[PDB]
């Protein structure tokens, strides 16, 4: 997960 | 660039694949039956026609059929004919050809949308899709310009540009937004306006079809394209579509490798994009660092961002210069509290900021995550020493030994407050000095209406068992939105400023003037934050901090898409709601047509306090 | 060759 | 002598000179090693600068004991029974052997009454009797079912010792017998032989109870009784250590005479001063060497 | 072979990981907290102990933690202690260590099953698994022989379910944890192995690792680690499951380095058919049984049929023998044997008929009936290019086709993994009215066989086959074509249903399976045997399996709830082959030792469409 | 798909 996402 | 050759004449098929692979194409769009071999299915004697109906399977291997061949529907198959006999023969032949392509295991099948009414074609396709098990994609072959609009002005006695898009929209709506139905776009000589191309680029375009007739010739005789065509090719190359080349060689002195060579030339003529690669249109659940504990590999991608922590260090540096004059440089010690210290990076940023500001600081590193307290305390033992005091407590539960001059936190989500920065900083505000600073001191969230058929299909594909069947439309998704169309400019939703010396419940109404015609599919949420006076971090697409990739935008979907005309304002309303235990968002579109409030009482998505 |  | 030593002090033994032997291990942080320290000035402990001798071991110090006057017999976390020997000047601790015979952490080590044989218990369930002079293992005894908590050599009979374990067994061992172990009928966590009485031993369990057994009980502590040390008096007091971070000194009837709460972490080892029979030095995981007057 | 090193002493993690990977191990089983650093969680002053609790996560890269490290629970953590203080501290420390392993992103975590009561251990693990998002597997470290049964007989006043003890421990643990996918076995192999049926029950369990102490190794005449032949046989059986071998203990052969324990396992791996090569990637992978009558198969589905040469060799031999039997050599040149290949496919059974008539030197007039309109294209291109007038290709269903004459032999290939689950009886019933009264059907007869099996992995695969928008337990009422590999077979197969052609296809069978072990029943594996002609047979029954013939995997009929069986307890199951005018299905129910529900009533979860 | 299975 990237960009403050799971 | 990956490209294919569309042939309507395949005399022998292995020879044709040879002659197509030598000149560089990656697949071949060919008719599975003979395009002139009209079959009869109802009337004798032609119903009982003997012999094989088409070519054998065994002319190519299974891997050849599954990878190299894109089938085509025969041109005489007209399932929406006004003659009932033609209509029924065409239904039967369409089923026969689709079933034969499923049997051959082709990766794709190319069907034409060349008129307004394609309802019976949509029914036969959607009944094939729900019958049996097969995995072919269906590339619906639709032009940018209708064929009756690009005909010459030759006849003496005989929705303009939004026409074939409405053909495609009606087709994909009848087929209920199937994941297996996409667009193969035909690019003619007459390109439409720029806003028509944007709707087209928000669609499921898997292929682009370039006739050799739209190519114009240069002084050396090769095929090239006009500048407007080249710009369209670049926009399509951003989506990673495949290019199908149709027609005959209009530049006979050269060979047919020249069109493909020009396409590869434009391909080579074409950090956030590198980081976001592989994550495009991939929905994620937003992080909840307060209710869940993050893996160290989650903190690693935070600390992979140099720009955010450089900006935090710059803000702390300027604040320390402001709060302490050069005369009081040594006898004044400023208390900083890094709230949610993570694994270190804001504490290191504060230490470097006080080092380059040449000021003395007493730093507290508060962190509730015990596993991150382990690495913070190893940092403290090995590097920081007595300067940093590591606290294993929630900032809202902690009893500070002394008040702070600056509190620094990174509790901002992609929509600036979906990770409870207001509640956490309001809990931590009581150990701040009355002239104290909070970094960030300001943050605003921004919403813009978007359209994306692919994003809508991913949200539907997020439907899960043991759950409300449309809970997935009531959740924000952290998504690197890529294949979308944005309908209007972003507009500020919610603003929080710290310290708050005055309710974090908010209600916002946003009116978006839609200067084009579209189909609203959701809302994209960005944020801006002022850390200190002129130091800002932004993910808003016009003020985006360059090179910063720690935040992808938020998507708030809507349960049913809303068709919007030109001149129609979209009026949407957002609520930040809360109780003692949880915080959530509710949203509803109120104009042009209403929708239900999404996520009432946080039934599908809350943020846990 | 590739010149416009 | 290393510049700094590890926070968790694991053992402390006085020799006949009155010198103190500290064994420490690091149980947190980057390196989980251990160290030996000789403080011929026992009041300067735990300060690494004013040490007579000091050495760094490859792994932690689970237990140690004196082999006579110059020898330190360490149980390691690496499965190793180590024999270190102090140099004649007493300024270096040099390694005599380091034998890896246990498959797990050597929980405990003891020296049999002849001073030339030792016994080691491990988390591997076997109990090994060692010939210290030949640096080999004389015997290996897989007799328990779980990890061995304490082995306690008899001060009078050389072949006889005791061993408690996590399988709720206290076995009395006579190495001369064809079947050596004998079941001496809450898990026993510490053992101690009475210095004067031959067939009397005390043992403390995991609920805090210290009980005397003829080969009496008292709820001395609230948590696991870690150690049990007898004073050098003609009629001895018993120093009980526990995981509730307290020291208790008991008389011959297991009734409380002294109680100390000077430690802010687990109290690991206690040792009575041979020079000053009223002095009781206890070490703990809070890096604190506390000398009590009883 | 992939192998790891279990160490309980890691003074420096980078140095130790380097030294472990230097000597050939692929992962390192190590404690994430210090094994002796007992923490206090309730009572002061030791609750407020300062400093880091363990070493930092920055000592290895994130990929190093995610691929190279298997974490161990600390030995003092006893969540099932009878003292409440120890129990609470051990619950808290278990949670802390498991959460730190989840924070590190470790691929696996070793926990011990070294006592009978592990209910609180199971509860804390079950609560960890249902909390947060993490992907770590949990390897319950369980011995082959209980620790109290391995001790020497050296206690004078304490002289020394005996073999089925630690499996009972594991069974209770994984039953409490609701058969989680994330909980598996790390099996400790000791010096004394149990009996062969105890080793079979263990081999039907989710064993992801095998733990080999260096103390179970013998010594050569050259002084090298080796294992006994009974141990080597256990190693060879575990190498089939593709487990990882963990070496524990110290170097008990001190003359040579610790590489030798690993080198022997590499030697045995390098010293252990076409079916096994074809079946790789498909072990314990459930797929749906084919339904060629109501689903048109793809060309790639037919391709794997034609890829088996043994089945078509046998069909050609059966047609050869039948052609010799029905035509005397004196009437060789004037008798035409009308053959009908029913469900002709893309060709291969017609080619077998033609080759059979060539090697028999007999004259045949062949009809190739096929209902698949897309395989008729292949058949008619075959006829135009090769077969010519000898073969008449019919695009009809054998049950509704009107033949222009009656056949001497009808040849079909309509057999499934359970011999009648593709409606061969119903199809060949409608194909008898164009068979001559002395006419022959190939296959002549076919029988299906059933055997009770046990497999935790197959049971979890069937649970994982739950779909939304359907009955939440319908996945247990469908047969699955499965290369069932990690399973234990509880009894020998027995014949279920027999069909013979030319001939009610509804059937009822009762099978009683004597059980000599103490297992948990998870389903029934179904096989078949078919007689094509006189002594020419095709069989997938694992005792009479046709060699190298991979056209058919076994079928699996699950049961909704596992049925615990003990020794000397026969399992009585009943199968029904039910039908109506529209559909055909199977029903089954275990009636002894414990009844279960009838599975698939009215074909509500699975039918074969007529 | 193999072994007569999809
Ligand atoms: N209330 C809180 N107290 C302390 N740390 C917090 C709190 N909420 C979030 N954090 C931490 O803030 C960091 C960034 O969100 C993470 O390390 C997270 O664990
Ligand atoms: N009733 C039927 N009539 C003709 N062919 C059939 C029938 N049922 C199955 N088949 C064919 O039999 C083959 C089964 O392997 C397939 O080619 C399938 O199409």
């Amino acid at each position: 997960g990237r960009g403050r996402g799971r | 660039v990956s490209s294919g050759r569309d042939l309507n004449c395949v005399p022998e098929i292995a020879d044709t694949l040879g002659a197509v692979a030598k000149q560089g194409f990656d697949f071949l769009c060919m008719p599975v039956f003979h395009p002139r071999f009209k079959r009869e299915f109802i009337q004798e004697p032609a119903k009982n026609r003997p012999g094989p109906q088409t070519r054998s399977d065994l002319l190519l291997s299974g891997r050849d059929w599954n990878t190299l061949i894109v089938g085509k529907l025969s041109p005489w198959i007209r399932p929406d004919s006004k003659v009932e006999k033609i209509r029924r023969n065409s239904e039967a032949a369409m089923l026969q050809e689709l079933n034969f392509g499923a049997y051959l295991g082709l990766p794709a099948f190319l069907l034409p949308l060349n008129q307004e009414d394609n309802t019976n074609l949509a029914r036969v396709l959607t009944n094939h899709i729900h019958t049996g098990h097969h995995s072919s994609m269906f590339w619906m072959r639709v032009p940018l310009v209708a064929p009756e609009d690009l005909r010459d002005d030759i006849i003496e006695n005989a929705s303009g540009e939004e026409k074939t898009w409405m053909w495609w929209h009606n087709f994909r709506t009848l087929c209920d937004y199937s994941k297996r139905i996409a667009v193969a776009l035909e690019i003619g000589a007459d390109l439409p306006s720029n806003h028509v191309i944007d709707r087209w680029l928000g669609e499921p375009i898997k292929a682009a079809i370039l006739p050799t007739s739209i190519f114009l010739t240069n002084k050396k005789g090769f095929p090239v394209l006009s500048k407007m065509h080249q710009r369209l090719i670049f926009r399509l190359l951003k989506l990673e579509v495949q290019f199908i080349i149709t027609g005959t060689n209009h530049h006979s002195e050269k060979e047919f490798c020249s069109y493909l060579q020009y396409l590869e030339y434009l391909s080579q003529n074409r950090a956030y994009e590198l980081f976001a690669k592989g994550y495009e249109d991939y929905l994620q659940s937003p992080l909840q660092p307060l209710m869940d504990n993050l893996e160290s590999q989650t903190y690693e991608v935070f600390e992979k961002d140099p720009i955010k922590y450089s900006q935090y260090q710059q803000a702390i540096y300027k604040c320390l210069l402001d709060r302490v004059p050069e005369e009081e440089k040594d006898t004044n010690v400023q208390v900083l509290m890094v709230l949610g210290a993570g694994r270190g990076p804001l504490v290191n940023a504060s230490l470097r900021a006080a080092k380059q500001a040449d000021r003395r600081i007493k730093l507290y590193a508060v962190e509730k995550n015990p596993n991150a307290v382990v690495t913070l305390e190893n940092w403290q033992f090995e590097e920081w020493g007595s300067q940093v005091t590591v606290v294993s407590s929630d900032m809202r539960e902690w009893v500070a030994p002394e008040k702070a001059d600056i509190i620094v936190s990174e509790l901002l989500g992609s929509f600036a407050d979906n990770e409870l920065s207001p509640e956490c900083l309001d809990g931590a505000q009581h150990f701040l000095k009355d002239d104290g600073v909070s970094i960030p001191g300001e943050y605003t969230s921004f919403l813009a209406p978007i359209s994306s058929s692919k994003l809508y299909n991913e949200v539907r594909a997020c439907r899960e068992k043991d759950r409300d069947p449309e809970a997935q439309f009531e959740m924000p998704y952290v998504v690197r939105l890529h294949n979308f169309h944005q309908l209007s400019a972003p507009q500020p939703c919610f603003t929080f400023s710290h310290p708050n010396r005055d309710d974090n419940n908010r209600y916002c109404t946003l009116e978006f003037p839609v200067e084009v015609n579209t189909v609203l599919h959701g809302f994209a949420g960005y944020f801006e934050t002022v850390l200190y006076q002129d130091i800002t971090l932004s993910i808003r697409p016009e003020t985006h901090s360059p090179g910063m990739f720690s935040w992808f935008p938020i998507l708030f979907p809507i349960k049913q898409p809303i068709t919007v005309r030109e001149g129609q304002t979209i009026c949407v309303r957002f609520w930040r709601c809360s109780n003692s235990k949880k915080v959530w968002y509710e949203w509803a579109v109120t104009a042009p047509v209403c929708s239900a409030i999404h996520n009432p009482t946080g039934r599908s998505y809350t943020i846990g306090l | 060759q590739f010149e416009d | 002598a290393p510049a700094c030593m590890e926070r968790q002090l694991e053992a402390a033994r006085y020799r006949s000179d009155g010198a103190l032997l500290l064994g420490a291990s690091s149980l947190s942080g980057r390196c989980w090693a251990g160290s030996l320290w000789l403080f011929k000035d026992p009041c300067a402990a735990p300060n690494e600068g004013f040490c007579s001798a000091g050495v760094q071991t490859e792994a932690g110090v689970a237990d140690l004991t004196w082999v006579g006057e110059r020898g330190i017999l360490v149980a390691s976390d690496s499965g190793a029974v180590e024999l270190w020997e102090l140099d004649e000047n007493e300024t270096l601790i040099v390694s005599k052997f380091c034998k890896y015979e246990h498959d797990d952490i050597v929980s405990t080590v003891s020296v049999l009454s002849s001073g030339t044989q030792a016994v080691s218990g491990s988390k591997d369930i076997c109990i090994k009797v060692w010939d210290l002079a030949q640096q080999v293992v004389l015997s290996s005894y897989r007799a328990h079912a779980a990890q061995v908590t304490c082995v306690a050599a008899s001060p009078h009979k050389d072949s006889v010792f005791l061993s408690c374990s996590e399988d709720n067994r206290i076995l009395l061992w006579d190495t001369r017998c064809p079947k050596p172990a004998s079941q001496i009928g809450y898990l026993p966590t510490s053992l101690a032989w009475h210095p004067q009485q031959s067939e009397v031993f005390v043992f403390g369990d995991e609920n805090g109870t210290v009980s005397l057994v003829d080969t009496l009980s008292s709820a001395v502590h609230s948590q696991c009784v870690t150690g049990l040390v007898f004073s050098p008096h003609s009629v001895p007091f018993l120093a009980s250590l526990s995981e509730d971070c307290s020291l208790a000194v008991l008389d011959s009837s297991l009734s409380e005479l002294f109680r100390s709460q000077a430690h802010r972490d687990f109290v690991r080892d206690a040792t009575w001063s041979p020079l000053n029979h009223s002095l009781l030095t206890t070490v703990g995981w809070d890096h604190q060497v506390v000398h009590h007057v009883v």
